[PDB]
C-alpha cells in the first residue's frame, strides 16, 4: 500500500514510484511504472519527459575533484509524459489507476520496457588508495521538463532517482558438480588419482562449503602441503574483453600424503566479506547511495547464449591445490553458482 | 533531498 | 601589409600564407585561403596537394624517448593543388591574387572551408612530473608532392605549419547571473537565507570578479566560515564522456555570522595563472609553438545544440561555501563567461 | 619427415599439423592444411570445427592473479571440420591425403587461408617491474566439438595450439642509403657539411654496421664530441596512431673537429639483446612458449600501401649527432632495414 | 601436455 | 627552419 516518491529540489516537480527493485524470471522482467505528479501552471510552455538510461559509471558524485566517470551510455530509452500520449503500452497499470484516484487530474502516468540483454546491478570495491567511489554499472531514472528534448538540463527541473535490477535463484537443481584429474609420472607406471566432488551445485551466503576431496596417491612422491581455496571471476567487456580474478578466501592444512597411500577428507570453506575490506577490484552487489552490501551474487545466463557482452558478468570456482616433492603440482577445478533464494 | 513514502487511499 | 610565407627544409617547395588567425562569427568563418609557390621542373611528374587535418595530439615533436600522441584524425580535408583544378570554389580569393601577381605563373591558389562543428585550439597545461608538451587539440595545414596520395611522406617534400581557430566576444549582453538558496532545519520552522549576485555575466581577463552575497541567518546555528571560489570545467570528449574540474582562485574570509543575523558583503576574486605554475590539467589557449598564454578562454556553443562532442570544451562556475557550525554546511553555485573582447 | 601433433587433455581428441611456421613471398601465402583425428562415437551427437583467430594479447595464460589480456579479435576464421563439408578449397593436399592414408577413415583434413592484410608474429620485451608476460601479437588455432558454434567451451573438449608467421628477406637489393645535411651561420656564409653513408641497405643480425661519415667543418665553431646510434621504431595501431620508439644501441666517440677543417671516419656499431635484458618496451620476435629470441625483425610492407594498420609494425633508422660547441647541434638521420635471410 | 612428433609411414 | 614575412609589390 506504501509507495515511495522523489521531488524536484523546487518543490514543484514530484515523482511517484511504487517500487525500487524489480526482477526477472529468465523470460520476462517487471515493467517500470509509476506517475508524474505536475502542476502545467509552472511551466506553462514546455513539456514533460521521463528517460530510462543505463550507464557505466566510475568514482563518485558529489562534487568530487577529479575526472568523474567514463560515462559509456549502455542503453538510452525515452517517454514523452507530457503532453498526454495515446493509451499504449498497453493499458494503464493498476497501481497507476490507483494513484491518479488518489492525486486526480495532474497525475500522468507513463510505461516502460527493459529489454531482455541488460547486465545486472553491481559495484566493484573501492580502493583505499584511491578517491571516492568506484566502476560499476547502475540503473537511473531521470524525469525533466523542457521545450525540446536536446534543451539544457536544469538541476531546478531535472529530478534523478536510483533504482536497481537484481535476480533469484530458480527453484530447479542442477547436476551434481563433481571433478577428477589423474597424472603419472614421467617414465614409471605409477600414477596421482585425486578427486573432488561438492554437496549440491548452488548453495546460499554465509552457508559452508563442504568440499569433498579424495587423494589417491598410488606414486613414490609425497605431498607436502594441501590447499583448498575459491576464486571470483569477474567479466569486463565494455568494447574489449577482459576478466579480473581475486581470490576470496583460502584454507590450508598442514596434511603429509604418504606414498602409495590413499586419503580422502571433507573440508569446510565459507565466503565472507569481513576479511577482505581492503582487496581492491573485488566485486559486490549494487548498493542503494553507500550501503554496504555482501558479495556479488553470481548473475546466470538466460538460456540463449546470444551476446550479453554489455557489462560486467561474475562467476565463481574453487580450486585444490596439491604441494607434491620436487615438483609435479597438480590443481583441480570446480565451477559452482552462489547467490541469494527467492524471497515471499 | 531523499525519498519518502506517503499515503495510497481508497 | 606583410604576409607569412614557410618553405622546404630543401629551399624548393615555398607555400604563402596571409594569415595565422583566423574567428567564427556563429554563423560563418573566415576561409584558409593560400598560394603554393614551386617550380614544376623539380618534380616534372608528381603532383602537389594540400591538406587540411584537426587532430587529438598528445606530448611533444622535438624527437622525444616515449610514446608520442594517440593520433585521433577528428576532420582531414585534401585539395588538389597540382595539377590545376577548375576555378571553384568558388572564385580565386583577392589576396591571391594580388600574391599571383607579385609572382607570376608559378603561383598555384588553394581554397578551403572550415565546417562550423570544430572545437577550438586549446592546449593542456604540461605537468613537471612528466616529459615534454602535453595534450591538446591543435589545427595544422600540410603540403607535400608526390605522384599518388597514399605515397610515402618524405621530410624534404613535405612541409608542415601550424595555424589557430579563436573566438570572440559577442556585443550582446545577456541575463544578469544571480542565484538564492534558503535552508532550513531538520524541525523548527528557523531557516538560512543566502542570495549571490554578480555585476555582470560577461567579464575580462584580469578584471576582478565583484561578487555580491547576501546572508540572512534567520537560524539558531552559527556560521565558522566563509569560502569563495571559481572552478574551471573542462569537458573531454573523444568516444566518451569525461570532465576534469579543477580549483583555479580560491579566497576566504575569517567572518562569523552570528544567528538570527542577516549579514550582505561584496568580495573580490580574481583568476591568474601566476599562482598555478604546477597545477597539472590545466586548460590553456592554444599556443604557437611553446609560447605562454592566458587561462583558456571559455568558448561559446553555437545556437544550435547538436552534438558538438568532438574535443575539448570549457566553461566556467563559481561557488561560495558557508562553513556552519556542527554540520550543515550549505554551498551555492553559479556559471559565467569569461573570454577575450573583440579587437580591432 | 616428421609430423608435429598434438591431442586433448582427455586423449580421445587429437590434431595433426606439418608445419609449425608458414611464411609470405609478399603474393602468396602457405595455406595452413591439417587433418583432425578422432572417432565419432566419442561424441556421437556434436560437431567438430577447427577456428583460426589472431589477437591482440596481453599477460600470459599461466592462471596469473591479474587483469588478464585486452583481447581484441584482429580477425577470427572457422570452419566445419565434421560432418564432412564439400571437397573444395579446392582440392585436398598432398600431405592430408598421405596422412589419410596413414590413419584411414576417422582422418578429416582441413583447409583454410591466410589473408594478405595480416600482421607479423611480434612480442614485445617484459619489464622486471610487471609480472608474467607481456603484450604481443600472436597466432593460435582452436579446435573443438560442440553441437553449435555458441556453445559453451570445454577444457576436455578444445585443443589450443600456437603457430608463427614469419618473412625473409628477398633476393633483389635496393638502392644504396646515403645522406647529408649542410647547416650554415646565421649571419656568415661559412657553413657545416656532414655526409653519411652505409655499405649497403639490407643487413643481417650480428653483422658490424660500417656507417660511413664525412665531415666538412669549414665554420668556426668547434664540434665537442661526436654520437652515434641506431633506433628502433615500433608502431603500434589497434584503433588509434601510436609509436614507441627506444634506441637500442650507442656509441660515442671523443674526437675533437678544429674549425675549418675536413674530417672523414667509418665507425662500427652493432645491435644486440645481450646489453638490454631490462629495457622495457623492446620489441622481440615472436616465441613460442617462453624461449628467448633476437631482436625484432623489420617487417617489410607490400608493394600496395593500402591500410596494413591492424597491429605492431616495426622498422630501424640510424643516426648520427654532433656536439658542436655554444650550442647549434646538428644530427642526421638514416633509414634501414635488418631482418633474417632465407634458409634452405 | 605438450607437443610431440610421430610416424609417417609409406 | 622558422617563419618569415615578405615583399608584396604592386
Amino acid at each position: 500500500t506504501r509507495v515511495f516518491k522523489k521531488s524536484s529540489p523546487n518543490g514543484k516537480l514530484t515523482v511517484y514510484l511504487g517500487k525500487r527493485d524489480f526482477v526477472d524470471h529468465l523470460d520476462k522482467v517487471d515493467p517500470v511504472d509509476g506517475v508524474v505528479l505536475v502542476d502545467p501552471d509552472y511551466l506553462k510552455d514546455r513539456k514533460v519527459f521521463v528517460t530510462l538510461t543505463v550507464a557505466f559509471r566510475y568514482g563518485r558524485e558529489d562534487c568530487d575533484v577529479l575526472g568523474l566517470s567514463f560515462r559509456k551510455d549502455l542503453f538510452i530509452a525515452n517517454y514523452q509524459a507530457f503532453p498526454p500520449t495515446p493509451n499504449p503500452p498497453r493499458p494503464p497499470t493498476r497501481l497507476q489507476e490507483r494513484l491518479l484516484r488518489k492525486l486526480g487530474q495532474h497525475a500522468h502516468p507513463f510505461f516502460f520496457t527493459i529489454p531482455q540483454n541488460l547486465p545486472s546491478s553491481v559495484t566493484l570495491q573501492p580502493g583505499p588508495e584511491d578517491t571516492g567511489k568506484a566502476l560499476g554499472v547502475d540503473f537511473e531514472i531521470r524525469a525533466f521538463v523542457a521545450k525540446s528534448l536536446e534543451e539544457k538540463s536544469h538541476k531546478r527541473n531535472s529530478v534523478r532517482l536510483v533504482i536497481r535490477k537484481v535476480q533469484f535463484a530458480p527453484e530447479k537443481p542442477g547436476p551434481q558438480p563433481s571433478a577428477e584429474t589423474t597424472r603419472h609420472f614421467l617414465m614409471s607406471d605409477r600414477s596421482l588419482h585425486l578427486e573432488a566432488s561438492l554437496d549440491k551445485e548452488l548453495y546460499y551466503h554465509g552457508e559452508p562449503l563442504n568440499v569433498n576431496v579424495h587423494v589417491t596417491n598410488n606414486s613414490t612422491k609425497t605431498v607436502k602441503k594441501i590447499k583448498v581455496s575459491v576464486r571470483q571471476y569477474a567479466d569486463i567487456v565494455l568494447f574489449s574483453t577482459a576478466q579480473y580474478k581475486v581470490p576470496v578466501a583460502q584454507v590450508e592444512q598442514d596434511d603429509q600424503v604418504s606414498p602409495s597411500s590413499t586419503f580422502s577428507k571433507v573440508y569446510t570453506i565459507t565466503p565472507f566479506l569481513a576479511n577482505n575490506r581492503e582487496k581492491r577490484g573485488l566485486a559486490l552487489d549494487g548498493k542503494l547511495k553507500h550501503e554496504d552490501t555482501n558479495l556479488a551474487s553470481s548473475t546466470i545466463v538466460k538460456e540463449g547464449a546470444n551476446k550479453e557482452v554489455l557489462g560486467i558478468l561474475v562467476s565463481y570456482r574453487v580450486k585444490v591445490k596439491l604441494v607434491v616433492s620436487r615438483g609435479g603440482d597438480v590443481s583441480v577445478e570446480l565451477p559452482f553458482v552462489l547467490m541469494h533464494p527467492k524471497p515471499h | 533531498s531523499f525519498t519518502r513514502s506517503t499515503v495510497d487511499t481508497m
